[PDB]
């Protein structure tokens, strides 16, 4: 038995070599064993699905929906024939190109949302220094935020500036970091960053990102807690776990320098003291579930935003003081929309109830109590397989249905020959079950096909 | 780019754009939704809100704009005046709105024109020379000519709801494409009675009742004292608005029980 | 009457200037006329749809389907409310991201087709 | 009054009035109340109280799925039932919660219900 094909074949090849070595010399070198185990681990990690698509596949298996792996771009196909759907990671085959392209454009998304009456931060664009001061009275004063037009991983973006010189230096940094020399300036909004997941126009999960911090309730300072948190089993690196290890970086050191305290400074009364202010899970922050505390009007507004942009699965960033009140009384704003979000933080909140995002994705792809199955008729025997297959196909064709059938002569889809050759093995059955026009499948299952690769 | 197929230069041109439009809109259908435009001088906002409340009884999402703000269903979508063509684009672009109710003010028409091409229903309540000299409107005839934009911009299968007791509004009966429906607080209006004899679709207030005349048949809606906005039938301005609101939705095929339920529970 | 908003406003502004100049001096310089015409042509070319989207808009107008121009990415919206569709040039709002990305990949497309 | 029922709910069995007819023991009362639970079609559901030993004993001889409800969130039978399958209902922290296996669906805060 194997779990990975290449790993299983490698282990089968290595077992006989190990046995030959141990019967020839009486023992096997430990270095060769370590080499074999590390090679097996490498093969296991090589053919592995992402943390999101595997979670979706687990729900698909539980609901009894067949799934195959296409060879193009790590795409997965659920169902058979005319009832099939495709997903890559979180993008489905019904996600529009226009919606994704609009979401990737920050400035166009902001204009579209503003035209629809959605509360968005008030900002301005500037390309010369003389304009900067002007924008300052347009946004309404201080504090302000300086960001580039185009950037990745937050290059050249400040968070909170309250005077002239810091604004000027941040503008210079952004201008030299931006690819187009131009810089946007927004009003700064105070609040807690929230991540809302919208599936099929319905809010599924809401999480609040609390920035990486430590609390001295145990009469202990930062110097011990930084490594005490890092020793918790929940923490991990990679793209699978929400909680990353607290990276004490030079930038992080400077940020905690701006905190006003020291490494050994004990927190007073046992109060939270932060290490960064970006409120991101990569830094080492945490997530708090708030799905039950959201106001119905906010749910309606976010559902409307997801449809205005035109995304079936969307991740919206909100900045508000309290999600339990409408976004009008509190100066709440919509910051950005992401087209292919990762629901990895909503299934392991670590401070609340986990939500079944994969269940919602499957409920969107296959609405009712239905799977992606089509009638399959498998003919086997010794003598009359081909004639029976052709007669079955001809009888079914009288009903207005497209029939795909495979015999020894070839593989047919309706009235036109689709493939030539023998085509009675499992490798020719995938062509029939993957065609987006086949409604009924008729398969001649030969003995050699079962012996060679199974059904 | 399909533009190599629309001018082959050695064969027959193909209508690719026709195929694209047949894919986007399959049948003999367009992307239109019912639009009800309310204009007049005095009772625009109350009539707009009453129309929206009556339509909400049917399981439909109604987007409407008044002077208070722009609403989409039950939640406020935008604040301010919002009675011009710039606030009508927010309603007609929402991917959840099924019926649109628009209060079309005079300043919006003067400044930027009308916010759409054709409307399913056009209601004209009254024309009264109360504020004059603004812009280049200094005569009640020009005010009527300006308010006539809503009535004249009605599609041939639409309806124009008009007040039979206003000589200027009733004069808009001509130069109207589509049917005309009169409403009057006086049951003995000769123009309305003559209109019902050949055709119909009028609304009157006959004997403490709000009645619809579909020709020679009378359909009584309510007793006008169970309607809270009339204050037990004491305010005559409110009954005129209620008649227009009921007649507008009756021409669209709304059932009588929905109209009655919506009218009985509307609160100012 | 105008066909382009900015061009119409520019022509309206320039007409009174031309009339004032001709009533003040008896004639208008030809170089200024050429400058005005080339500016009008530039405004005409600036706000113009592509050869594909204009052909689609012509059919939409003939069928009586309302159309507006969104301000985001040269997208055009047909219809109202819940019956609306969007196109950019030839991409519609129902064209999938996965299909476009697969088509842009020659080697994966060849494998899938094979 | 019927042959089969889609949903059969059994709330509790308590020996309060006895001696009527041929019912003289709480075991006979439970056997009598078990008619509703046992007359459930194979695709139906039997809703049972997990805190009552007599009602929970009706878990057997039932055609169709069984769903437990309990006012104590730490009922061992209910928790063991949710681990393989699910469909339970509990009152955990001032909340009315549905357990569909390893997932918790909170309905209401139990103080907003009059
Ligand atoms: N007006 C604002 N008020 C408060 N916080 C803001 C404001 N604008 C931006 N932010 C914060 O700054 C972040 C900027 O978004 P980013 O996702 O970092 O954009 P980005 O430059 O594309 O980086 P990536 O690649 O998307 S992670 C937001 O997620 C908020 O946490
Ligand atoms: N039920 C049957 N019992 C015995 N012989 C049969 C039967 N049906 C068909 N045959 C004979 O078997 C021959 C070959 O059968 P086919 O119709 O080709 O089915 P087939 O098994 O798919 O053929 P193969 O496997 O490629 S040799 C026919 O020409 C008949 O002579
Ligand atoms: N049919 C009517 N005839 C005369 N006066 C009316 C009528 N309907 C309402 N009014 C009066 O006009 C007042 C204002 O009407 P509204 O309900 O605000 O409609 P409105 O025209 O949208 O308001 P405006 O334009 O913003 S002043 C009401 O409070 C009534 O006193
Ligand atoms: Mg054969
Ligand atoms: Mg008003």
């Amino acid at each position: 038995e194997y779990e990975n094909e290449q790993a299983g074949r490698y282990a089968a090849r290595a077992a006989v070599r190990l046995c030959q070595s141990i019967v020839d010399t009486g023992t096997y070198p430990a270095t060769e064993l370590q080499q074999d185990l590390e090679d097996l681990k490498e093969l296991k990690n090589q053919a592995s699905l992402g943390p999101s698509t595997e979670a979706i596949v687990k729900e698909a298996e539980a609901r009894g929906i067949p799934w195959t792996q296409l060879g193009a771009r790590f795409m997965i196909q659920f169902g058979y024939g005319v009832n099939q759907k495709k997903i890559q990671a979180t993008l489905s085959n019904q996600t529009g190109i226009l919606g994704v392209e609009l979401a990737c454009d920050k400035e166009g998304t902001k204009r579209i949302l503003k035209d629809a009456g959605v509360p968005v931060p008030r900002g301005t664009v500037a390309r010369y220094f003389d304009e900067l001061q002007d924008a300052i009275e347009y946004v309404g004063g201080y504090p302000i935020v300086i960001k580039p037009l185009d950037g990745n991983h937050g290059r050249g973006i400040t968070i909170d500036v309250k005077n002239w010189q810091e604004a000027e230096e941040a503008y210079d940094l952004a201008r030299k970091a931006s690819k187009t020399k131009t810089v946007i300036v927004e009003r700064y909004y105070t609040g807690k960053d929230h991540r809302v997941l919208v599936v099929n126009g319905k809010v599924v999960a809401v999480a609040e990102r609390v920035p990486a911090h430590v609390v001295g309730n145990g009469k202990s300072t930062i110097a011990e807690l930084i490594e005490e948190t890092n020793r918790d089993p929940q923490r991990g690196d990679g793209h699978d776990n929400i909680l990353t290890r607290i990276t004490v970086d030079k930038s992080a050191l400077d940020i905690l320098g701006k905190q006003g305290y020291s490494i050994d400074s004990i927190p007073l009364k046992g109060k939270k003291c932060f290490l960064r202010a970006t409120a991101n899970l990569s830094t080492g922050g945490i997530a708090v579930d708030r799905t039950d505390e959201i106001h119905p009007e906010n749910v309606w507004l976010l559902s409307r935003v997801a449809k205005i942009i035109g995304l079936d699965i969307a991740g919206i960033d909100v900045v508000t003081e309290d999600i339990s009140q409408p976004l009008r009384e509190v100066e709440g704003v919509i910051v950005e929309v992401n087209a292919a979000p990762g629901f990895r933080m909503h299934v392991a909140p670590s401070r609340g109830l986990a939500r079944n995002v994969a269940g919602a994705v499957m409920d969107m792809l296959f609405p009712g109590s239905k799977n992606g199955r089509i009638p399959i008729l498998s003919v086997t025997g010794t003598n009359g397989k081909t004639t029976t297959t052709r007669l079955l196909a001809h009888i079914i064709k009288q009903t207005g249905k497209v029939v795909g059938y495979t015999t020894t002569d070839g593989t047919y889809i309706g009235e036109y020959l689709a493939e030539t050759g023998d085509n009675t093995g499992p490798q020719s059955a995938h062509l029939i079950l993957s065609d987006p026009t086949v409604e009924v499948a008729v398969l001649e299952t030969a003995r050699g096909g079962i012996l060679r690769s199974g059904l | 780019g399909f533009r190599m197929h629309v001018a082959p230069s050695r064969g027959l041109a193909r209508n690719v754009a026709g195929a694209v439009m047949d894919m986007l809109f399959p049948g003999s259908k367009n992307g239109r939704i019912p639009i009800l435009s309310v204009t007049g001088t005095n009772g625009k906002t109350t009539t707009t809100r009453l129309l929206a409340h009556i339509i909400k009884q049917t399981g439909k999402v109604v987007g409407y704009t008044t002077t208070d703000g722009t609403y989409i269903g039950e939640y406020l979508a935008e604040t301010g005046d919002n009675t011009g063509p710039q606030s009508a684009h927010l309603i007609l672009s929402d991917p959840t709105v099924e019926v649109a109710v628009l209060e079309t003010a005079r300043g919006g028409i003067l400044r930027s024109g009308l916010g759409f091409s054709s409307c399913e229903v056009g209601i004209v309540l009254n024309v009264t020379a109360d504020h004059l000299g603004i812009g280049d409107i200094d005569t009640i005839e020009q005010l009527a000519k300006l308010k006539s934009v809503v009535a004249e911009s009605v599609m041939p299968k639409g309806y124009a709801v008009l007040n039979a007791e206003d000589p200027l509004v009733a004069a808009m009966a001509d130069r109207v494409k589509g049917q005309v429906a009169y409403f009057s607080m006086d049951p003995n209006n000769e123009l309305l009675l003559r209109h019902t004899e050949a055709g119909g679709l009028a609304a009157i207030y006959e004997n403490g009742y709000i009645s619809i005349l579909k020709g020679d048949w009378t359909l009584r809606i309510e007793k006008a004292v169970n309607v809270p906005i009339t204050m037990a039938g004491k305010a005559p301005f409110m009954i005129a608005n209620a008649l227009a609101a009921c007649l507008a939705v009756f021409t669209q095929g709304v059932k009588i029980e929905h109209i009655r339920k919506g009218l009985s529970t509307f609160v100012a």
